C-alpha cells in the first residue's frame, strides 16, 4: 500500500509413460497449397517434427517393441573392471587409493553425463599371477579419507575398531558387498572446470586444475594376515556394478584414446579422424 | 575410337547455295552436341552454332543468323549445314566438332570457296 | 565476353620455358581451354578447365589463372603451332592466335 | 511475426528484426533457490536492477580462415559493473544468464556459425604432441577473462571430443541468409545450490564457423561478431572484504 | 536344520545377475537430492537429437578434418549430374559414425525403426536451384543415372525462405529388427543407397559466389528402438591408462 | 514401522517391487525400471511453440 513497486514464464514439458513404441496410421495423397511438413528450418534449434505420414502414404502397423533395454537403469547395471592390484608390495601390505577412471571400457560409459548420482557394488576376484589357488588368509580394509592409513604388515591401523574390513581366505567365492552414496555434495561429477583452493596460481601449482575434492573417497588397503612373509604372489581384481541411477546432463562421447588417469589430455601429433576414409564422394 | 567424316571440297557461284555433311561413327550419335566452327584462311576461329540431334534444337550465332541452317538425321548419325545467298566472304573452311562443353573430337574440315 | 590473347608472335629457343598470357573481360569462372593447332590440320584440345590435362598429352603443358589473367606455359620445346584460348561462361568465342619461332 | 523480437530487462533493451525463436535450455526457466533445497542460514541479498542489464563484451573479426573463440561463465562478469563488486565482496553466488550473440552480413555474403552452451568445460593440452608428458594449460587460459580465448584445435574442440555431436548441448545456428542473431536462456546448473564465484566456472559458451565466411571480391571485408550476456536471478552471501582472485 | 540341495551353478560369478549384497554401514543417511535441470530417464530421447553427418570423408581431408562436415555444390555444366552418396545404416563404418545415433547404436546389436536426414543449405540469399534426393532399397548399386534413381523413394526440395528439407527413410525390411550390417554374410541386412541429385542448376547473379555448402544431420523417428546391448569397438587400450 | 529408507533413488523411484533382506535399504537388488521418458525438453526446447503444418519461420 505505501509503495506499490514492492507487491510483486512456466513449466515448459510433462513427463510421461511409454512402455512401447508409437504406433502407425494409414494415410493417402494430399493435394494442395498452404501447409509444408516437408520444410524445417535447422536454425532454431529444434529437431524436424515430420513424421512418416506426412511424407509418404503409410499402411497401418501395431508394432509391441518395448523400449526396457534402453533405459539407464538396465544400461548400467553390469560389472566392470575397474583396478588391478598386485604385491609381489615386496613386503606385505598394498595401499592402493581409490580411483576408478583408469581402464578405458568402464570410463567411456559414465562419462556420456556430466553428473551421476549412483550406488555401487563391489566385488573382490583374487588368485595367485598365473591363476592357481592356494589357502591364504587376507583381509580389505577400507579407510576414509582422515583416518589412519597402515604402514607396516603388523601396524595398529589393522585393528579395525571402526573401519569396515572383511576376512577372506583365497580357495573361497569372491566377497561381494554393497556401498552406499558417500559423497558430501549431491551427485558425483566427473567434469569439474576450475581450481579447488583460492590463491595465487601459478606455474607450478597447476596440477590441481580440475581436480574436484567431493569424490576422494580415502584409500583401500590390503594385507595378508600372517606376520611372517608369505611365499605366495598375489594378483586381485575388483569389479564395480553400478544401481539406483540418476543422471542429468548428456554431452558427447570421447573418439581419442585416453592418455592419464585425472584429465581429459590427448596425443596432439595423431589426431584420428571419427569416420574411416574412402576414396570419392560419388561411389560409395 | 570415335570418328567424324565430313564430305569433299565445294566450287559454288555466287548466290546459291551448298550442304556441307558431318557424319559421326563409334559412339552414341545422340545425347551429344555438335558444333560447327569457321575458319577464314588467314587468321583465327568462328563459332556458327551447335544442334542437339536427340529433338532438333538449335543455337545459332548472332551474325550467322539467317546464313546458315543446322539439320540432322538420327537414323543416318549425319548433321548437315546449309549456306544460303553465299558472297566471296564465305570462303573458308569448315569444322565438325562434339561437347557442348570444350570441343572434345573435331572433323577433318571441308574447304568452300565461291567464285 | 571478349577474349583479347593481346599478344602474338613470339620469339622460342628449343626449351626456352615460354609462357602465354590470356584475359577475358567478365569474370569467366576457370572455364577456359587451350586448343594448339598445327599447319593444315584441325586443333588438340591440350587442357580443360584451365587447370586439368587431357590423355596422351604430355606433362609440359600447364595452365593456371588467378581472377581475370590466365596464362599457359610450356618448359621443354620441340611443338611449335599456333595456339588459341576459348572459354565456354556464356557462349564460345575464341582468342586471337600466337604464332612461335 | 516470428522473426522481430525485442529483450528488456533492467535498464537496457535489445531489439532483432532477423531473428530465430528464443531456447531455454532444457526447457526450464531461471529462478530463486527454494527454502527446501538452501543450506546457507544467512540472509542472501537481492540486488534487483544493479545486476539485472545487458552487459556487453568485445567484439571479434570473422576473417575467412578463421578457428573459434570461446568464453566462461562467470569470469567474463568479474571485473564488470556491479555485479563486478559484488562477487568480489561476497563469497557464494547463483544466477542463471541470457546470451546474445549478433553477427550481421549482406545478401552477397555466406557462412554458418555454431553458437553452443556446454557445461562444465574442461580443457586439455596437447600432452606436448608425442604424449609423453602431462601438460596442464596456464591460468590465462583456463579463465581468459572478458577477452575469451581460441581454440588452438577445434576438430576436437581443445578436449578430445568431437564438433560433429555437440548439437546434444542446447544451441543456434547463425545462417547468414536466414537471420543474424542467437539467443539463449539457461538457467543455473551445479550439483550444490550457492558456489564460489572465482574458482568454478559452471558452464562455457563457445562460437565456431562450420561453413568458412566467403564473398566475392571487392566487398566488405570486416565483418564482425559481437557478444551480450546477462544475469537473471543473481543472489550472494557470506560478506567479508573484497578478495580479487 | 532344514534339510536342503545344492543345484548346479553355486559359487559362480556372474556380471550381470543382480542380487542383495551384505552393507558396510548401518545406519547410514546419503545427501539429500537437489533439483538439477536436465535429466534423462532412457537413452531414447538422445538418440532423437540431430548432430552432424560426415559426408565427405575422403581420404586427402585426413590433414584439414574440418572440411569433412561441408559438401560442396556449384554452378554445373551438364544436366543431370551427382552431387554425392552413401549408405543408409547407422551401424556400419562410415559417414554415420560422427553422430550420436552411430554411437550409441554401436552398444546395442540390432535396431528398429525409420530414421530421418535432414539437410541445410549455406549458401548466399541471391542464389537459387533445385536437388533431387533419393532413396533406394537394397538390391542394386549406386544408379547410373538420374533416370534410375528417381523410381526410390525421393523428395526434391528447393532454396528459399526456409533453408532445411527432411528426407525419412521409411522402414522397410523382411525381419522385425537388423543386426549390424557388414562385408560378408551380413550384407543381407544392408539398408540401401541415398543419392542426391541435380533437379535445375545452381543460378547466381553477378558479384555472388559460385560455390555453396550444404551441412546433412541425422536423427531417428518415433519407433526407433534398440536390443541386445554389448560391447562397443570404437574405444581401444594398448597400453595402460597413465 | 519400516526399516532404514536410505538408498539413492528416494524421490523419483523406478518401481516398487526390489528386494531385500537387511535393515539398509542401498542393499537391495535393482527391480525392473519404470518406461517414462520426456523427450521434449532435448528435441524442441523453444519459447514459441512451432506446428509442424505451419511454416517454420512465419
Ligand atoms: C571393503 C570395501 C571397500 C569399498 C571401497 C570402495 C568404496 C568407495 C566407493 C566410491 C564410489 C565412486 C566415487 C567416485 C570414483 C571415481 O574414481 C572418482 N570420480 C574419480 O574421478
Amino acid at each position: 500500500d505505501p509503495i506499490a513497486d514492492m507487491i510483486d514464464n512456466r513449466s515448459l514439458t510433462a513427463l510421461q509413460v511409454l512402455p512401447t513404441a508409437a504406433n502407425t496410421e494409414a494415410s493417402s495423397h494430399r493435394l494442395g497449397t498452404g501447409v509444408v511438413p516437408a520444410l524445417q528450418a535447422a536454425e532454431t534449434g529444434a529437431s524436424s517434427n515430420a513424421s512418416d505420414k506426412n511424407l509418404i502414404e503409410t499402411r497401418c502397423v501395431l508394432n509391441h517393441h518395448s523400449t526396457q533395454e534402453t533405459a539407464i537403469g538396465n544400461f548400467f547395471s553390469r560389472a566392470g573392471l575397474v583396478s588391478i592390484i598386485t604385491m609381489p608390495n615386496t613386503d606385505g601390505y598394498v595401499n592402493w587409493d581409490i580411483d576408478l577412471m583408469g581402464y578405458a571400457q568402464l570410463r567411456r560409459k559414465c562419462e556420456l553425463f556430466t553428473y551421476m548420482r549412483f550406488d555401487a557394488e563391489f566385488t573382490f576376484v583374487v588368485a595367485k599371477p598365473n591363476g592357481v589357488l592356494v589357502p591364504q588368509l587376507l583381509q580389505y580394509m577400507y579407510v576414509p579419507p582422515g583416518a589412519p592409513k597402515p604402514t607396516s604388515r603388523d601396524s595398529f591401523a589393522w585393528q579395525t575398531a571402526t573401519n569396515p574390513s572383511v576376512f577372506v581366505k583365497m580357495t573361497d567365492p569372491p566377497a561381494q558387498v554393497s556401498v552406499p552414496f558417500m559423497s558430501p555434495a549431491s551427485a558425483y561429477q566427473w567434469f569439474y572446470d576450475g581450481y579447488p583452493t583460492f590463491g595465487e596460481h601459478l606455474q607450478a601449482n597447476d596440477l590441481d586444475y580440475g581436480q574436484c575434492p567431493n569424490n576422494m573417497m580415502g584409500t583401500f588397503s590390503i594385507r595378508t594376515v600372517g606376520t611372517e612373509k608369505s611365499p605366495h604372489s598375489i594378483t586381485l581384481r575388483v569389479y564395480m556394478r553400478i544401481k539406483h541411477v540418476r543422471a542429468w546432463i548428456p554431452r558427447p562421447l570421447r573418439n581419442q584414446p585416453y592418455l592419464f588417469k585425472t584429465n581429459p589430455n590427448y596425443k596432439g601429433n595423431d589426431i584420428k579422424c571419427t569416420s574411416t576414409s574412402r576414396d570419392k564422394i560419388t561411389t560409395l | 575410337q570415335v570418328q567424324l567424316q565430313q564430305s569433299g571440297p565445294e566450287l559454288v557461284k555466287p548466290g546459291a547455295s551448298v550442304k556441307i555433311s558431318c557424319k559421326a561413327s563409334g559412339y552414341e550419335f545422340s545425347r551429344s552436341w555438335m558444333n560447327w566452327v569457321k575458319q577464314r584462311p588467314g587468321q583465327g576461329l568462328e563459332w556458327i552454332g551447335r544442334i542437339y540431334p536427340g529433338d532438333g534444337d538449335t543455337n545459332y550465332n548472332g551474325k550467322f543468323r539467317d546464313k546458315a541452317t543446322l539439320t540432322a538425321d538420327k537414323s543416318s548419325s549425319t548433321a548437315y549445314m546449309q549456306l544460303s545467298r553465299l558472297t566471296s566472304v564465305d570462303s573458308a573452311v569448315y569444322f565438325c566438332a562434339r561437347r557442348r562443353g570444350y570441343f572434345d573430337v573435331w572433323g577433318a574440315g571441308t574447304t568452300v570457296t565461291v567464285s | 565476353i571478349q577474349m583479347t590473347q593481346s599478344s602474338s608472335y613470339l620469339s622460342v629457343s628449343l626449351g626456352g620455358r615460354v609462357t602465354i598470357t590470356c584475359k577475358a573481360s567478365d569474370h569467366i569462372n576457370n572455364w577456359l581451354a587451350w586448343y594448339q593447332q598445327k599447319p593444315g590440320n584441325a586443333p588438340r584440345l591440350l587442357i580443360s578447365g584451365a587447370t586439368s590435362l587431357e590423355t596422351g598429352i604430355p606433362s609440359r603443358f600447364s595452365g593456371s589463372g588467378s581472377g581475370k589473367d590466365y596464362t599457359l606455359s610450356i618448359t621443354s620445346l620441340q611443338d611449335v603451332g599456333t595456339y588459341y584460348c576459348q572459354q565456354y561462361w556464356s557462349t564460345p568465342t575464341f582468342g586471337g592466335g600466337t604464332k612461335l619461332e | 511475426s516470428d522473426r522481430v523480437a525485442q529483450l528488456t530487462i533492467g535498464n537496457s533493451t535489445i531489439t532483432t528484426q532477423e531473428a530465430a525463436n528464443i531456447v531455454i535450455a532444457y526447457g526450464e526457466w531461471p529462478e530463486y533457490c527454494p527454502d527446501t533445497d538452501a543450506t546457507a542460514v544467512d540472509k542472501p541479498t537481492r540486488p534487483d536492477v544493479s545486476v539485472n542489464r545487458f552487459f556487453t563484451l568485445d567484439t571479434k573479426s570473422w576473417a575467412k580462415d578463421s578457428k573459434g573463440w570461446y568464453w566462461k561463465f562467470p569470469d567474463v562478469l568479474t571485473e564488470v559493473g556491479v555485479f563486478g563488486q559484488n562477487a568480489q565482496f561476497h563469497y557464494l553466488y547463483r544466477s542463471g544468464f541470457c546470451v546474445h550473440v549478433q553477427c550481421n552480413a549482406s545478401k552477397f555474403h555466406q557462412g554458418a556459425l555454431l553458437v553452443a552452451v556446454l557445461p562444465e568445460y574442461v580443457l586439455g593440452t596437447i600432452a606436448g604432441g608425442t604424449g609423453n608428458e602431462n601438460s596442464h594449460p596456464p591460468y590465462a587460459t583456463t579463465q581468459p577473462g572478458q577477452v575469451g580465448a581460441v581454440l588452438t584445435h577445434p576438430y576436437v574442440l581443445d578436449a578430445g571430443i568431437p564438433l560433429s555431436q555437440l548439437t546434444v548441448c542446447p544451441h543456434q545456428w547463425i545462417n547468414l541468409r536466414t537471420n543474424n542473431c542467437a539467443t539463449i536462456i539457461v538457467p543455473y546448473m551445479n550439483t550444490v545450490p550457492f558456489d564460489s564465484a572465482l574458482n568454478h566456472c559452471n558452464f562455457g559458451l563457445l562460437v565456431i564457423p562450420v561453413v568458412p565466411l566467403d564473398f566475392n571480391a571487392g566487398a566488405t571485408s570486416e565483418i564482425p561478431i559481437t557478444v551480450t550476456i546477462a544475469p537473471m536471478c543473481a543472489e550472494f552471501a557470506g560478506l567479508r572484504q573484497a578478495v580479487k582472485q | 536344520g532344514i534339510p536342503t540341495e545344492l543345484k548346479p551353478g553355486t559359487n559362480q560369478f556372474l556380471t550381470t545377475d543382480d542380487g542383495v549384497s551384505a552393507p558396510i554401514l548401518p545406519g547410514f543417511h546419503p545427501t539429500p537430492p537437489i533439483h538439477i535441470p536436465g535429466e534423462v530417464h532412457n537413452l531414447l530421447e538422445i538418440c532423437r537429437v540431430e548432430t552432424i553427418l560426415e559426408v565427405n570423408n575422403l581420404k586427402t581431408n585426413e590433414t584439414t578434418p574440418m572440411q569433412r562436415l561441408c559438401f560442396p555444390v556449384s554452378v554445373q555444366s551438364k544436366t543431370g549430374e551427382l552431387c554425392a552418396a552413401f549408405r543408409a545404416d547407422p551401424g556400419r563404418d562410415g559417414p554415420w559414425q560422427s553422430t550420436i545415433l552411430g554411437q550409441l547404436c554401436r552398444y546395442y546389436t540390432q535396431w528398429s525403426g525409420s530414421l530421418e536426414v535432414t539437410f541445410m543449405f549455406a549458401g548466399s540469399f541471391m542464389a537459387t536451384g533445385k536437388m533431387l534426393i533419393a532413396y533406394t532399397p537394397p538390391g542394386g548399386n549406386v544408379p547410373a543415372d538420374r533416370i534410375t534413381a528417381m523410381l526410390g523413394t525421393h523428395v526434391i526440395w528447393d532454396f528459399g525462405l526456409q533453408s532445411s528439407v527432411t528426407l525419412v527413410v521409411p522402414w522397410i525390411s523382411n525381419t522385425h529388427y537388423r543386426a549390424h550390417a557388414r562385408a560378408g554374410y551380413f550384407d543381407y541386412y544392408t539398408t540401401g543407397i541415398i543419392t542426391i541429385w541435380y533437379q535445375t542448376n545452381y543460378v547466381v547473379p553477378i558479384g555472388a559466389p559460385t560455390t555453396a555448402y550444404i551441412v546433412a544431420l541425422a536423427a531417428a523417428q518415433d519407433n526407433f528402438t534398440m536390443k541386445l546391448c554389448k560391447d562397443t569397438e570404437d574405444i581401444e587400450q594398448t597400453a595402460n591408462i597413465q | 514401522s519400516h526399516e532404514n529408507s536410505n538408498s539413492a533413488s528416494e524421490g523419483s523411484t523406478i518401481n516398487y517391487t526390489t528386494i531385500n533382506y537387511y535393515k539398509d535399504a542401498y542393499a537391495a537388488s535393482a527391480g525392473r525400471q519404470d518406461m517414462s521418458q520426456d523427450p521434449k525438453k532435448f528435441t524442441d526446447p523453444v519459447m514459441d511453440v512451432i506446428h509442424e503444418m505451419a511454416p517454420p519461420l512465419k
